[PDB]
């Protein structure tokens, strides 16, 4: 993927994340836990759903057309009727092949993007209080109880409260 | 030890392979199949109005051949022709047969507008042992086999109908090509016949040709079927010195109407589908299908591929 | 308080909605419409050379029918046929009419190459009350109605022209189908006529057919119009025992030439446009258009959509 | 957008930026001001203009074609002429729909990208002298008068001049 | 000074320009050309089975005209017609010539299934000075020119063949249109001939037309060539009162078979290519080609562009 | 490119990198050197090769078709046969033009992406031991001999060994 987050600096996915596409797994003085991130999951689902509804706008309705099978050789007209149909089928087969390939290219990049936006979001909430570990994890340089963890997850964490503690730990 | 918080994503045990611009096989969490491969194996009678020709094809139906009486006044979105259809009447051929089939299929109706004609100087309602109805000699119910009058001549035929109405009329008529000169004279007195059918703007004239043709239903002669359209305001004249197979009226052309014919094998079911193929009905939201290039109604577009998986989730990376 | 510096982007009060692969309605700062929906309501006479048939269609023009004289020597990129065009001459029909129209339209010229012919044994320049010019009996200016000579017979016709030139010639000729045997003999002596026109490589032979056809301009008979091409080096022979409607010369075929015919209603204006439709002219840089699938010249491609907005700016996020 | 800068960590756009697509808004000891960034605006405009000129290379010129309307039923040939034309129109309608959708997808990602490149550029100029605030703003940890602000905007800012001051403020 | 480590990428002196959605000219490290522009200038005889008509086109080949004997029993994937092909036999024309060529090309075979016929009451094996073989009068090797018997009449012809086999038969036959009434009677006694060929389901009847046509190989008359298909089970009858050019048997129709005809100029080489054009063979993995829209076999798709460079490397930024 | 790394914050490419697409150029107490990065080079080559094999799946095989040149005017049928073929050629010419353009757009973004993933990878290995210089270079704030340089290149560098030294240099 263009971002190198999914199948990239995130080693793998979590089979136990059964209620979201993206989430937080933490470790603190009280233990460990996993929760789903709703915004990032919703942003990905919306875009995928968007592109699926888009693929339905149904405009293929045909009645009297031309004959497509023949009981006897005829030559000139028949050649044309078959060439016409064969030309049509090739072009649509081509459209469908390309549409899927490029759609899949894009979806995979979108999903990789949304993973990255989540990472970046949290990076910004933590400021100088945390360091990127290289694997989708932040080391947090202060005590962070369950309420504090949740404040990160719900975007109310205020880095100024922990700043002196964190900056001090960062430096010895 | 400091607390850590990790961002991650989901991963299922069994992914689905999709293709992208750079890869044949890429495993994602979820995917949807875009090519419909299944059909019903019966033709659904709704929402499209079907008419089953059973043992008549559309033209035998239009001419009024013996197996065809149940098709009278029938109307359809799709007429179904069966590969079991058979000729039951005097052997005939139709120059540009396909175009007549197309024109009929398209008008969507077998409701005949019957007309009184006065054929002067001929016997009427000719019958044939090559066209049996209930075991008795008969003919195309929509055609009138004229021969010479009890006392002699085939009083020259010259009859005209004016299109008084507001729809284009289609007239079906024929020419009898006899197997011998005996038969020619026996039927039409004249040694060589002639049939000329015309409007203000178009015209056809046929001199019948004698000779032996392979026997069908014991008959060596043939009828050639022709057709003439007549616009509102125009007239048609049937001028014949002999050998005219006369019309009994005309069909109404509703042009550019969502009607057609499907050559199919499948029985008519009781299901509901807006898409018929020669192979059965398609019931699907998929954009594409491979069932058949013969597809009538609101259908997925026919493609060659048997499968196109659209990714609907991220890369699947378990372990 | 430390100084801050913020990066940002622009935002207008009123955005424009575009579509993307995942969204129907996405508001961006600016957008361009790619589907042309407007036309001029007059046909522009430049840069394309137009010729207005007014009351003659192209074939009446080619035959030289009474309303058509102003179309002589005319040349065009696009010939305009009008829905008000009318037949003014002896009633006729053209087997494969469409192909003759196509061939004429395509050659782009009504300049007749007149030829001296010697028709031996017949009266020439026949006229008709079904073809009036200035109130007087007349005929197609490009055709020669031959009948039997004052003293009797229709001396057999057999005339040949060699294609001495370097262009393919198109010869327009006809066969008269009379309404009665009285008229047949009255005009051509012979009871049954014959017209055979041929080159080294192709040939047509027509036996005329008698009978009553609906009266047009008081006339029940018909002329059937045929055409024969003649390559450089080849010859054509006009062989007739009766009923030949003879040519007065030929047209030049410039083949594969950017010329055509447009069936339109709109008057010719004084605007400039490289794109004509039956609905008017298109003046546009847009890649697409919905005005009409009848589009001649340098035109946007016809599409079904009435609108396709291309984004030309970023997401619009005011407030 | 793939980058999450436009309609992302940049809350909204500036209706008052009337002379650029992208810009700087600052606050210092002398006050506040907005200026346009020319490079980033030009890079976006060039790419959009590029794709617009591309959509003009005009290669649709047709004269004698086929008839497309008909006065009377004919059957076989007419069916074909209509099927041919209807097949053609469907395929072009499809091309135009996809071309626009995918073009718009791309343009929006490009514009989002260029926003991000600007952010990243400034991030790199400031080094350890500034911290990312999470909203497209950098807190600058030293006095930065109008000349200093302009030196950031025109890419002549030399972080070494302010480094000791900034690093000291960063740490208490 | 602290150590530094820099990340970078490669850069070559001379890049290649590609196009993208936003740029006409973008220089990348490497690129592949996707449009094939070169061909071999000889037609490769493998893997496709070629047959060179040399001086016979396919139809003269099927009729058995003098230059054509080497084409007997020939079979092909692609038959090559040469622009140097010439008529060598009695002048003829074929109504719907193109369809006969198409049907022949497609069956892929000139192996004639010869048949014994009994033509009763006529002279057989007519010959002509317009069809010389080895300097001597001759005729189409596959046709039988019948005339009236030494003692007189053209005993009426009525011969039938039943399709006993499991393949569709194609029968090639003709009608002689004579230049005068002298010649008509001299050859067929009867003043006016007739040829009727028919099966259970189709039929053709031709009355020959007399008259002078330009002289070819000294001959003013013509033969018109017709054809009749006969399904397994059906029969064909040849009924004639005069002027029949009779068959000597039939061709086998293998329908829907990868066979065709290519009008080409190029000599047959000894190269190998799965793709033939009228201009030569294409040997290429490129998806596209501009050589010709006439392309037979496994070929790149014809496109208008002379070049489409696919980028296969990153932006090239030297210096 | 969407990432602004190639033709972006990497001023130019190295004509002397003849055995890779992406690499490391360093400077330390022992001198200077260039080496190729295999993972990033391989990831780009694989994707380009992938899209090239994809463009070969060869499904164009046609025998009896229709006539495409004509010796004589005919009118109606000929018009159709030419219109059919001309319609076909236009649509394929369009497919090929778009396919290449969008493929090239994508390849260039992919290559730019892979450059960026390499940069990001090293950024993560170095943690607080290095600072981004703005030009694709990291200043390393401790002595880093050849073995240490190689440990960065092969992903075994352990930032904790050098952390106190580096953090101290970073701060005066
Ligand atoms: C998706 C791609 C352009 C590579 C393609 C491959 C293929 O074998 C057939 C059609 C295609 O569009
Ligand atoms: C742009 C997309 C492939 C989703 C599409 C939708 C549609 O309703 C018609 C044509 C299209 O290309
Ligand atoms: C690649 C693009 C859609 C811009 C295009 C341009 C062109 O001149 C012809 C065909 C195209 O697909």
């Amino acid at each position: 993927g263009l971002f190198g987050a999914i199948a990239g600096f995130i080693e793998n996915g979590w089979q136990g994340l059964i209620d979201g596409w993206y989430g937080f797994r933490h470790q603190n003085a009280e233990g460990t836990g996993t929760a789903a991130d709703l915004k990032s999951t919703q942003a990905a689902i919306d875009q995928i759903n968007g592109k699926l509804n888009r693929l339905i706008e149904k405009t293929n309705e045909k009645y009297h057309q031309i004959e497509k099978e023949f009981e006897q050789v005829e030559g000139r007209i028949q050649d044309l009727e078959k060439y016409v149909e064969d030309t049509k089928i090739d072009l649509w087969s081509y459209n469908a092949e390309l549409l899927v390939a490029l759609e899949n290219q894009h979806t995979i990049d979108v999903t990789d993007s949304e993973m990255n936006k989540l990472f970046e979001r949290v990076r910004r909430q933590l400021r100088e209080n945390a360091e990127d570990q290289g694997n989708g994890c932040f080391e947090i340089f202060h005590q962070c109880d369950n309420n504090c963890i949740e404040s990160i997850r719900n975007g109310t964490y205020d880095h100024n409260i922990y700043r002196d503690e964190a900056i001090n730990n960062r430096i010895k | 030890g400091n607390p850590i918080i990790c961002l991650g994503h989901h991963a299922v045990e069994n992914g689905t392979s999709v293709k992208t611009l750079t890869d044949n096989h890429v495993e994602v969490v979820s995917a949807k199949e875009l090519v419909e491969t299944k059909h019903t194996d019966e033709l659904c009678p709704s929402p499209l109005k079907l008419v089953d020709g059973q043992d008549c094809d559309l033209i035998n139906g239009a001419l009024g051949s013996p197996g065809c009486d149940r098709l009278q006044d029938t109307t359809w979105d799709v007429f179904i022709e069966r590969p079991t259809a058979v000729d039951t009447c005097y052997p005939f051929d139709v120059p540009d047969y396909q175009s007549l089939r197309s024109i009929l299929a398209s008008s969507g109706s077998l409701e005949f507008i019957a007309e009184q004609f006065t054929w002067n100087g001929v016997k009427v309602d000719g019958s044939s042992s090559a066209c049996l109805r209930g075991g008795r000699n008969s003919f195309f119910s929509r055609l009138n086999w004229l021969t010479k009058a009890t006392n002699g001549n085939y009083g020259p035929i010259n009859v005209t109908k004016e299109n008084t109405g507001s729809y284009v009329r289609l007239y079906l008529w024929g020419v009898h090509h006899p197997s011998s000169d005996n038969e020619q004279t026996d039927l039409y007195k004249v040694a060589t016949g002639r049939v000329t059918v015309s409007t203000r703007s178009d015209q056809i004239s046929i001199v019948p040709n004698i000779g032996s043709r392979p026997r069908v239903r014991n008959q060596s002669g043939r009828i050639s079927i022709y057709w003439t359209l007549v616009n509102p305001g125009d007239s048609i004249i049937f001028n014949s010195i002999g050998n005219l197979i006369a019309p009994r009226g005309h069909y109404k052309i509703s042009k550019s109407t969502k009607s057609t014919v499907l050559k199919s094998d499948k029985r008519i079911g009781s299901c509901t589908s807006p898409c018929l193929t020669d192979k059965g009905s398609i019931q699907s939201d998929k954009p594409f299908q491979n069932v058949s290039r013969i597809a009538i109604g609101n259908c997925p577009k026919y493609v060659k591929q048997g499968s196109l998986m659209l990714a609907t989730g991220m890369r699947n990376i378990p372990g």
